[PDB]
């Protein structure tokens, strides 16, 4: 059953299923935590990077795509690089052909439909990496969850990586109050960074280890690292 | 949509073996017999049709094939593999000659052609060698008639006589005992319907039994006169009252 | 992919069917006039947001598709039928015929069980719409088997609304409007989700009508949806 | 057409067809390189199974690049004449753009180049062949001796070896060759280059061929009768105590 | 290479308080030849926008079809396509824009001059030329071909500039249009009798108007006129 | 064997794993960042004594202002250095200033994804990752002083100190002891040259191990022996007398 | 356009004009015409503006990489040679460009080579290029000698240049002189012909033409 | 194309295995000429001796070749060299030098070796030619595209028995009718057949010309073989 059968994308298994596709999911939750949720005035990515060592830079999780969007990931870097460069042409093309920001909502389905040509492409593998996106365009706030399966989704809130059942469980219940969170950035951040500790065995969130990415009605999306997030620790 | 075989699925063995040619050759093995007989004045070749259905007509499927004016083909082994040969081999008769010279090919070197087309399908990534033998019979001016045999690996080989197919070693048995060089293509024809009869099991007839040869001019069947130089076909298929004929005096 | 097996079957497509039947379900349904689509679309968490996470898909305007199994394989067809539909559009100046673009799709599919180098795909896909004459409906295997449908079901509910249908089929033989067929659309979506009953699901319809729509494909939303849910939701109990 | 990968890696992280390209130079025919103070002399052995080849007309060992950079190889010949080709086509480039031959260090790291370009491209195998390259750099007097192997690795060295048996060889070299005190001639450098293959040949007769080049594009065969010379030294000088 | 074949003159247009007005005759000439009389060279795209094409025919045939194509690929996975993710006045143009000048870099230009009116989704007015130059550019009136040389100084008596579009209500500046239309008809020897006129309004929407003609046309001092000097009966 | 780019059960690439093994079994290479430069250092470990120690050139210069210390399979390293020089002298002619050092190290690792065969989505011209490391050392406006580990993973880091190849596991211990922020160049220098002689299987001396530094001032400079062998008398010396 | 070069005794003199011209219209009066690729390689520029500058720029990059690839200065012969070939390239295309590459190594000594947009190249001790490259030639090759000192070699530079600035409706400006030496190049500043037209007048007794 | 654990080409070494089944071909060079003498693969009474060239063809005027192994695969190649053969006369307005030829063929040979994934040819080839700088020459190659020079030399079935029979009796002041005697003479003694009868054979030389001061290839009509083999005593 999982024997001859997961030899490439190409093949389905006597159950119905892609075994590499299943093994690049297995990739995101090796990857560490990070959580995206939004209100209806402001979208907000918050992530744990991680060190190699002690003597290392901790690893970017979150990359702009445009003034109105961006990403975190989890799982292989390099594959989000490839992906969010994508994505920024998109954004590019849309802006540049169109004089259009590009729908949160259209970068769902672009990647979707990236993620699907690797899942049947001979001598290709599939995509290893999770993303969650947030933008503001004519429509509000977005969030969007990512998996190299191609399956994008619209939530209110969502988490990915290791032992990120934790901040989804929280998130779940927390719904009815940070949805409402209309017009003040700051107690947004503190819900999600709130949301990423049910995730910690880890240890406390240092000044390294915590990264923070707004986008909204008049912000555009911003990364903070560093100082810029000690008053959220 | 594009080859995940883009290698040679016919390799050498430890052997030394070439596997495919080798299982190519069974399959020409298990094909009715034709054969071949060369005379002082034509060449004739023959087979039995062996029909899949009493339903089927057997006169719209050939086994013996013109292939220029003065080259006709018979084959043991896989029809369909022999049809699309002898497609390649009428085209490639003008291609590669006669859009060149202004006349048809000598017998040795379509043969020549024939054979490395068959070669290709032995050395090429993604294919299998074809399942035929070909026998291939002709004339021109200045090679005189002339017999050959193809195989699946793209060998060929000049032949005063011979057979292929099923019962192939008691048909070249029963040619080396009857040949000379001294046979006029009467004589060849009526050595061709004797060998035959050995091989057939059910009627023997102008209907079931498939001939040819390559003998003198046909300027009957030319379709225009005016032209002095030219003559008409050698290659001639044998009709089947014509071949009720020799079998009465048989 | 290519491998016949020693019985002349595909063994690759029918582990593709087994993705399908592991879908989600989804159904159509052939009225007078046109034809409605509907489907289940399970709520995995309550962050799911409501309304907006849209299975239904139009090809050109007057073509819906509903597919149940791999989602992205589903799209990756509807992307090709669309090419397929623009292309018929731009030389032939009609919008596509539906019997037409049935085969566009199915040839397409078809191709994917032709070549080692590919996969199947692993869906099944409901569509149709309004053409020239009159209202049709298709269903699509793995296989690239297309035929047309009075009624059509898919994915994991398919067996019970496959006799919820055939019910109607009994009980309506002289053509079913486009009103009525919504509506019980609604019902037999109500009816499948028996065996998914552990979540909870959120229910989507459209429909093509020659009076209802102008032969253009519509999402029903608002005062529609909601009363199809409440004859839906009556009549389960 | 085939690009199918067939160089790659292995658990332990060993790229197993160029280990294995090294195993082909292995069972090559043994080819020595020493420098002396003004000179460097290549030295390579010629199997005994055949005795009956036409000396005249077989492809030698010893190859020249251009007119004062020589070649020599262990493993597969064929293999040998493809990187041969390449580097004087390169050689003649390098005239005809930059105005000046070669310099032992770029021809060599060309050759190295082709060499680790077979190890990471889909539907080619990597080369079963090391090679020694020798010379002279335009206008200078200072002698040259590189050597590269399968994976395009390449390295000066003051002698080197390479080839079956040339672990003894270069066992020979590592006690035999002195640094400070390079052999100072051409008639003294080409007798260790000489001793270290009668190490492994056995009688060495036509079976030991030589070459020496010098500076300003020098380069000279030896034939049997000076090699003979050479032989017959060795083993009489080198038998009282 | 190549050259107009069937052709339509002017496209004219201003903006007015609370949208824009745009207007084309119906011909469509063959060199000298009035050839076609029931041609339609407004061309609405969604309910905000009006596409006035001017030049080569077949090329405004071939633009056609691109702005319905637009309008169906728009609609894809597009649940708001009919509301904030409808096409805009400004995404039409630059598209057009976009195309034009790709076309002419090229050298295979689509032979039109075109001018885009429309209301934009905060109640903006659009009004912007393109041409097979790629040459684009906005103004408070704006006209194609005879109508920049005789329907422009009689529009711009009404708008001279920005601060002129408030003041001026739907009916002077439709009575403006309309005064243009019969001098244009009164001089180009390619222009026609039947015209189409639409506007776009804030409030309205739009409103298309077919089968209009010019009227009040002057032509009784023509009796009085004998002659070219000096012949007097 | 089935395939090149093939995930584990486990969700990692195959190759990529074992390209890291290859690594492993590299010469040392050491680097330092400090706030007066970087000093990078290496193993050149012989495989004979007849080798010539000079001709063995496991430290490169890209631009004035990058060098790089490679480890693992050296030779693959050649095109990945190519394109390292051709990317900065490029960045300058298109931009009339220095490229950053970041931005370098990630058009290398841009290069290192490129295995494969052109997977579905754009072009891959590379059958195998490369089976070596690179540690990327220079200085820039923005960000001073900077060390990168490049991995054929595609992935980069940034450090205040790394090791790479068979010391490696040894040497980074030993530097998550020695390093600290305030280090000037001359430490910096002494502590590589120190860690290195812990780690290698002959003596070190000037001819088995090199030094390299970068500089704002100087730019990148390779040390000549003479240089070298000054700072091992001063390291004797000074853990003598310690 | 007026540049020069000329190899003496004590090395090589590069000096140049400095008006860029479209037709009749003077575009400018200060514009670097001499390109400094390393510090012992100079470069010169006649013809399209454009096409000097880029190729040039482009050439310097190519010099760099060399530098990088085989831990060494590349030769005079060479930097030409990339030009030349690149040049040649596109051949017919309408590329416009008078050049000089001048230098110092070791291996070469002090050397000139001169490539055009034709493909030509050419090594030398003199050359004049641009639309004033006669006028130049003239003062140039009428008081040339091997042996005049550094001093008298930047000025008979300087004064080569003023000759063609006053007669050449297409050159003027300022004067940029460099010499090259086995060190190599200095550069011995911009003259501005404003001033110096006048300074030589009176210091030299020439430009006898000239009223007031 | 893969290498072996041992460093060997598998496909290479299956296809110089095949060769070994391969009838005998000999070459054998003196000083006024070159001899080329082949066995034909078992053959029978119907076989048309007369128009049968199975192992030995002309490239030019001045070389040939005989083949061991599959004939189709050496159609193939000896195509290309006649080819090569006529492009060079065309660039230089001189007859090819025969280590060019050979080493161009060797080169094709080698390149299915090293990439592509093709089967290698399964032919072994004895040249045999004239030119203006080397002489009378003798070269062999086989599928690994690797070829070397001779003065005597044997291909196929038994080239070891060959080769030790050839060392012994061969000597450098041969004249061409020593080396048709010791052709012949070899190959009758390594044979798997009762006799070495004329229907078995194809023969052929390239001598001085019979008498000018040109170059002539002889292939052997049937009954030349015949006359020649009573003359050497084996009838
Ligand atoms: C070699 C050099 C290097 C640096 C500086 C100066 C020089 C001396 N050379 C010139 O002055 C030449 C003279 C020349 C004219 C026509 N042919 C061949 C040679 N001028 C040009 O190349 C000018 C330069 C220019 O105007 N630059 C603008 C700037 C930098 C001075 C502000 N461009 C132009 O005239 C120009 O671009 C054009 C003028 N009309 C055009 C229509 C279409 C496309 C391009 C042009
Ligand atoms: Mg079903």
């Amino acid at each position: 059953f999982r024997n001859n059968y997961d030899g490439d994308t190409v093949t389905f298994s006597p159950t119905g299923r892609l075994f590499q596709v299943e093994y690049a999911l297995e990739a995101i939750k090796q990857g560490s935590v990070t959580v995206g949720l939004r209100s209806n005035t402001h979208a907000v990515l918050v992530a744990l990077k991680r060190n190699a060592d002690e003597l290392s830079s901790y690893q970017k999780k979150i990359i702009k795509c445009d003034e109105h969007m961006g990403l975190s990931l989890a799982g292989l870097a390099p594959d989000a690089r490839v992906l969010s460069n994508y994505l920024r042409q998109q954004c590019n093309y849309s802006s540049l052909v169109f004089n259009r920001k590009l729908a949160v909502e259209r970068a769902g389905h672009l990647l979707c439909d990236k993620a699907q040509k690797n899942t049947q492409s001979y001598g290709g593998r599939p995509y290893g990496v999770g993303l969650l996106i947030i933008g503001y365009d004519k429509s509000g706030a977005h969030l969007l969850e990512f998996q190299p399966s191609g399956n994008v989704t619209e939530l209110y809130g969502t988490a990915i990586g290791a032992r990120s059942q934790g901040a989804k469980t929280y998130l779940e219940r927390t719904l009815d109050t940070f949805i409402k969170i209309d017009g003040n950035p700051d107690e947004l951040i503190k819900a999600g960074v709130e949301a990423i500790s049910q995730s910690l065995r880890d240890e406390s969130l240092t000044v390294d280890n915590l990264s923070i990415a707004i986008v909204g009605k008049d912000t555009p999306f911003t990364i903070y690292d560093g100082e810029a997030v000690a008053k959220y620790i | 949509m594009t080859d995940r075989y883009s290698f040679s699925l016919t390799t050498f063995s430890p052997s030394g073996k070439l596997g495919q040619i080798d299982y190519a050759l069974t399959a020409v093995k298990q094909g009715v017999t034709s054969l071949g007989i060369k005379a002082t004045n034509g060449v004739v070749i023959a087979t039995e049709k062996k029909s899949s259905s009493p339903l089927a007509m057997s006169e719209t499927l050939s086994k013996v094939s013109l292939l220029t004016p003065d080259i006709g083909a018979v084959y043991s082994g896989m029809g369909p593999d022999y049809r699309v040969l002898v497609d390649k081999s009428r085209k490639v008769a003008h291609t590669s000659y006669k859009r060149i010279y202004g006349e048809y090919p000598p017998t040795k070197l379509l043969v020549s052609e024939v054979a490395k087309i068959m070669q290709e399908a032995t050395q090429s990534g993604g294919v299998r060698p074809f399942g035929v033998s070909l026998l291939i019979a002709g004339h021109d001016e200045f090679n005189g008639f002339s017999l050959y045999q193809v195989d699946p690996s793209g060998s060929y080989f000049p032949w005063k006589a011979t057979a292929i197919g099923k019962g192939s070693v008691a048909a070249k048995t029963f040619l080396e005992k009857r040949w000379n060089d001294e046979l006029e293509l009467e004589d060849a024809i009526h050595i061709a319907l004797l060998t035959l009869k050995e091989s057939v099991e059910g009627e023997f007839n102008g209907d079931t039994i498939e001939l040819a040869i390559i003998g003198d001019e046909n300027p009957d069947l030319l379709g225009y006169t005016g032209i002095p130089t030219d003559k008409g076909p050698r290659f001639r298929k044998l009709t089947s009252q014509e071949i009720n004929d020799r079998l009465e005096a048989l | 992919n290519s491998v016949f097996s020693p019985d002349g079957r595909n063994f690759q497509v029918e582990y593709a069917v087994k993705a399908v039947e592991n879908g989600t379900t989804s159904i159509g349904i052939k009225c007078n006039d046109g034809v409605v689509f509907a489907v289940e679309k399970l709520i995995t968490s309550k962050l799911l947001v409501p309304q907006k996470n849209v299975k239904i898909q139009v090809v050109d305007r007057h073509i819906g598709c509903v597919y149940s199994g791999l989602i992205p394989d589903g799209r990756h067809l509807v992307n090709r039928g669309r090419e397929e539909a623009a292309s018929f559009k731009k030389l032939y100046k009609t919008p596509i015929p539906i019997p037409a673009f049935a085969d566009r799709l199915g040839q397409y599919v078809q191709a994917h069980t032709l070549y080692n180098s590919v996969r199947p795909f692993g869906v099944s896909t409901i569509f149709g719409g309004v053409d020239k004459n009159g209202a049709h409906l298709y269903m699509l295997e793995p296989s690239g088997s297309y035929w047309g449908y009075k009624g059509a079901a898919t994915g994991k509910g398919r067996q019970s609304a496959k006799a919820e249908l055939e019910k109607l089929v009994d009980h309506h033989p002289e053509g079913l409007s486009a009103r009525e067929a919504v509506k019980q659309a609604a019902k037999i979506i109500y009816l499948a989700h028996e065996d998914n009953k552990e979540k909870d699901f959120e229910l989507e319809i459209s429909w093509c009508s020659l009076s209802e729509t102008n032969g253009l494909h519509k999402f029903v939303k608002g005062d529609l949806l909601q009363e199809a849910i409440d004859f839906a939701q009556k009549e389960i109990n | 057409g085939y690009d199918r990968a067939l160089s790659i890696f292995s658990p332990d992280g060993h790229i197993f067809q160029v280990e294995y390209a090294l195993e082909a130079v292995k069972r090559g025919t043994c080819a020595v390189g020493v420098k002396g103070k003004n000179c460097v002399v290549l030295g390579c052995e010629r199997r005994s199974t055949l005795k009956l080849q036409d000396t005249r007309i077989t492809p030698s060992k010893v190859s020249k690049i251009d007119s004062h950079v020589v070649l020599s190889f262990s493993g597969l010949n064929a293999d040998s004449r493809i990187l041969i080709e390449k580097a004087r086509v390169e050689a003649q480039s390098h005239r005809l753009t930059l105005e000046d031959p070669v310099t032992v260090e770029y021809l060599t790291r060309y050759v190295a180049g082709v060499q680790q370009r077979y190890t990471q491209s889909g539907g080619v195998r990597p080369f079963g062949v090391s090679t020694l390259i020798a010379g002279f750099d335009p206008r200078d007097d200072e002698p040259k001796l590189y050597q590269t192997e399968p994976s395009g690795i390449y390295s000066s060295w003051s002698a080197q070896t390479i080839g079956r048996n040339s672990k003894t060889v270069r066992e020979f070299l590592e006690k035999n060759y002195d640094r400070k005190e390079p052999p100072a001639t051409v008639e003294e450098c080409v007798k260790l280059t000489v001793r270290s293959l009668l190490e492994v040949v056995q009688t060495g007769a036509k079976n030991i061929e030589i070459t020496v080049v010098k500076p300003d594009s020098d380069i000279v065969a030896l034939s049997s009768e000076e090699i003979n010379q050479y032989v017959t030294q060795i083993e009489q000088e080198k038998q009282e105590q | 290479t190549q050259q107009p074949i069937v052709t339509g003159t002017s496209v004219i247009s201003m903006k007015y308080d609370n949208g824009v007005i745009i207007a084309a005759d119906n011909l469509g000439s063959y060199g000298s030849l009035l050839r076609f009389n029931g041609v339609e060279r407004l061309i609405p795209v969604g309910d905000n926008t009006v596409v006035g094409i001017s030049g080569d025919i077949s090329d405004m045939q071939h633009i056609e079809r691109l702005l319905k194509d637009l309008v169906t690929e728009n609609a894809y996975d597009n649940p708001l396509a009919d509301a904030e993710e409808a096409l805009e006045p400004s995404y039409i143009f630059e598209y057009l824009a976009t195309v034009m000048y790709q076309r002419r870099s090229k050298m295979n230009p689509l032979w039109n001059a075109i001018i885009v009116a429309g209301v934009q989704s905060n109640g903006d007015q659009f009004l912007r030329y393109v041409n097979l130059l790629g040459v684009t550019y906005s103004s408070p009136t704006l006209a194609t071909g005879f109508g920049a040389h005789m329907a422009n100084p009689l529009l711009r008596k009404v708008v001279d500039r920005e601060s002129d579009i408030p003041k001026t209500t739907v009916q002077v500046a439709e009575e403006a249009i309309v005064n243009a239309m019969r001098v244009l008809y009164y001089r180009d020897a390619r222009s026609s009798r039947n015209f189409s006129l639409a506007i776009i309004d804030k409030n309205t929407g739009l409103t298309f108007k077919k089968n209009l003609q010019v009227e009040n046309m002057k032509w009784d001092f023509a009796k009085d006129i004998k002659g070219y000097g000096t012949q007097k009966i | 064997d089935r395939g090149v780019s093939t995930f584990s059960p486990e969700g990692r690439l195959f190759q990529v794993e074992y390209s890291l093994e290859a690594i492993k079994l590299g010469s040392t290479a050491i680097g330092i960042a400090t706030k007066e430069g970087v000093v990078l250092g290496v193993e050149k470990r012989a495989t004979s004594p007849l080798l010539e120690s000079d001709s063995i050139e496991k430290i490169v210069e890209i631009d004035r202002h990058i060098g790089c210390a490679m480890s693992g399979l050296t030779a693959d390293a050649r095109s990945m250095i190519e394109h390292a020089r051709t990317a900065a002298v490029t960045h300058n002619l298109y931009y009339d200033e220095d490229i950053n050092v970041e931005s370098l190290t990630q058009s290398v690792c841009d290069l290192a994804l490129r295995f494969g065969e052109g997977a579905s989505g754009e072009e891959r011209l590379m059958s195998r990752p490369f089976g070596v490391a690179l540690l990327i050392a220079g200085h820039d406006a923005d960000d001073g002083y900077q060390l990168f580990h490049a991995e054929p993973s595609g992935t980069f880091y940034r450090y205040n100190a790394k090791a790479i190849g068979s010391g490696s596991e040894g040497a980074q211990a030993e530097l998550l002891n020695e390093w600290h922020s305030s280090l000037t160049l001359k430490e910096a220098e002494l502590l590589v040259l120190k860690i290195l002689k812990q780690v290698m299987e002959e003596k070190l001396d000037e001819n088995n191990a090199q030094l390299s530094c970068i500089t704002k001032q100087d730019g990148f400079k390779i040390y000549d022996n003479e240089k070298t062998a000054e700072l091992i008398k001063e390291l004797k010396e000074k853990e003598a007398a310690e | 356009t007026t540049t020069l070069a000329f190899r003496f005794q004590g090395g090589i003199i590069v000096a140049v004009d400095s008006r860029a011209t479209a037709g009749n219209w003077v575009a400018s009066q200060t514009v670097k015409k001499v390109i400094e690729i390393n510090p012992f390689l100079l470069g010169t520029m006649a013809g399209g503006a454009a096409d000097c500058q880029f190729w040039e720029t482009w050439l310097g990059s190519q010099c760099r990489l060399h530098e990088l690839r085989e831990k060494e200065r590349i030769s005079v012969a060479a930097a030409s040679k990339i030009l030349s070939n690149l040049v040649y390239q596109y051949k017919g295309a309408g590329l416009s460009m008078g050049t000089m590459i001048c230098g110092y190594t070791r291996k070469e000594g002090p050397t000139i080579y001169y490539v055009d947009s034709d493909g030509t190249r050419l090594k030398g001790d003199i050359f004049c290029v641009g639309s004033g490259q006669t006028f130049a030639y003239g003062v140039l090759d009428s008081n040339y000698k091997w042996d005049l000192s550094v001093e008298d070699a930047l000025y008979l530079g300087k004064r080569s240049i003023l000759a063609a600035a006053h007669r050449d409706a297409y050159s003027g400006g300022s004067v940029n002189l460099y010499h090259v030496t086995e060190d190599g190049w200095i550069y011995h500043g911009n003259h501005d012909v404003g001033e110096l037209f006048w300074k030589v007048k009176e210091e030299e007794g020439s430009f006898n033409n000239v009223i007031g | 194309t893969i290498f072996s654990p041992e460093g060997r080409l598998y496909q290479v070494e299956y296809a110089l295995e095949s060769i070994s089944h391969a009838g005998t071909a000999i070459g054998i060079m003196a000083s006024d000429g070159i001899v080329l003498a082949a066995e034909r693969k078992v053959t029978s009474t119907l076989l048309e001796q007369d128009t049968s060239t199975e192992k030995l063809y002309k490239l030019n005027d001045k070389i040939a070749v005989a083949v061991a192994g599959l004939t189709a695969d050496a159609e193939i190649l000896i195509n290309t060299a006649r080819i090569h053969a006529q492009n060079y006369l065309k660039t230089y307005n001189e007859d090819i030098p025969v280590e060019i030829l050979v080493r161009r063929l060797s080169d094709i040979k080698q390149g299915y070796t090293q990439h592509g994934g093709l089967r290698p040819f399964g032919v072994s080839f004895i040249y045999a030619g004239y030119d203006d700088r080397y002489g009378y020459q003798l070269y062999t190659s086989n599928p690994s595209g690797n070829y070397t020079g001779w003065k005597a030399i044997s291909v196929g079935a038994n080239t070891s028995a060959a080769q030790t029979l050839l060392q012994m009796d061969y000597k450098d002041d041969m004249k061409v009718d020593d080396a048709i005697e010791l052709a012949l003479k070899t190959l009758s003694k390594t044979t798997d057949s009762s006799a070495l009868t004329y229907d078995r054979l194809e023969f052929a030389t390239i001598r001085k010309g019979a008498n000018d001061g040109e170059v002539y290839q002889k292939i052997f009509k049937p009954q030349e073989i015949k006359d020649i083999l009573v003359k050497t005593g084996i009838t």
